[PDB]
């Protein structure tokens, strides 16, 4: 008589995410984190994942993602960090997102961008070349905290910590992962990676540039083992 | 290769 915990995140996503605008939105929003709140690897079928102690060999990624479900409003999925690995720095325009600690522990640097020139003088270090120079843009570093699967979950919107990059600290870590909307690069909601520059206390204003898809980061799907989202 | 991911934009899957 009682659907899954699962497929209960799914369904109040759904309702949640059909912006701050709408009437209803906070209190949806604030079922939904509850939700979030009481799920637990277990509840998904993923047993923690442990360190090998092996190095990662070139042909394996550092990052998997378990697929539950999608829609036009939200995706709703889980991804697995192997040890020692970071997802960079990357920004989600225009979007909600919430995350949920599975197991391990993560450090999320929490970031946003100021929306001014570089002053002539400023200098980085690696120094940069003079395209970088011309491209780099002020942000603001909010925060820079280490989560597990007791501290519930974290939000980011499309004006605030929309910026994050996700360490695995000490071993293996998986989050749960909503976005709202999903991304859509035809619709011109892709994601952008960056590098927060050291020139040569939160919240400090830092610097941002934009950069590519680091080479030794992607992510490939594997199946997921959990309650099934139907609907 | 690029996809179009629903889950992390225009990603380089390799
Ligand atoms: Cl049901
Ligand atoms: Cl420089
Ligand atoms: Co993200």
């Amino acid at each position: 008589n009682m659907a899954s915990l699962i497929q209960r995140i799914a369904r109040q996503a759904s309702l949640t995410f059909r912006a701050p605008m709408q009437p209803g939105f906070p209190e949806n929003l604030s079922k939904l984190k509850s939700l979030l709140t009481q799920l637990r690897a277990e509840d998904l079928n993923i047993a923690p994942r442990k360190a090998t102690l092996q190095p990662l060999p070139p042909n394996l990624p550092p990052v998997t993602y378990m697929h539950i479900y999608e829609t036009d409003g939200f995706s709703l999925g889980v991804f697995l960090l192997k040890s020692g690995t970071s997802i960079p720095l990357h920004d989600h325009p225009g979007m909600h997102g919430m995350l949920k600690v599975l197991y391990g522990t993560v450090r999320i640097s929490c970031m946003d961008k100021l929306d001014r020139a570089l002053p002539p003088e400023q200098q980085f270090e690696p120094p940069l070349q003079p395209r970088e120079r011309e491209a780099v843009r002020p942000g603001v570093l909010r925060s820079r905290a280490e989560y597990t699967e007791a501290s519930g979950p974290c939000i980011l919107t499309p004006h605030r910590d929309n910026l994050h990059q996700i360490d695995a600290v000490e071993g293996p870590a998986a989050f749960l992962d909503i976005l709202a909307p999903p991304y859509d690069p035809d619709d011109g909601r892709d994601c952008h990676y960056y590098r927060v520059l050291e020139p040569v206390d939160l919240p400090r204003e830092v610097w941002l540039l934009e950069t590519p898809q680091a080479d030794d980061f992607w992510c490939e799907g594997e199946p997921y083992p959990g309650p099934k989202v139907f609907p | 290769y690029i996809v179009k991911t629903f889950w992390s934009g225009s990603h380089r899957q390799c």
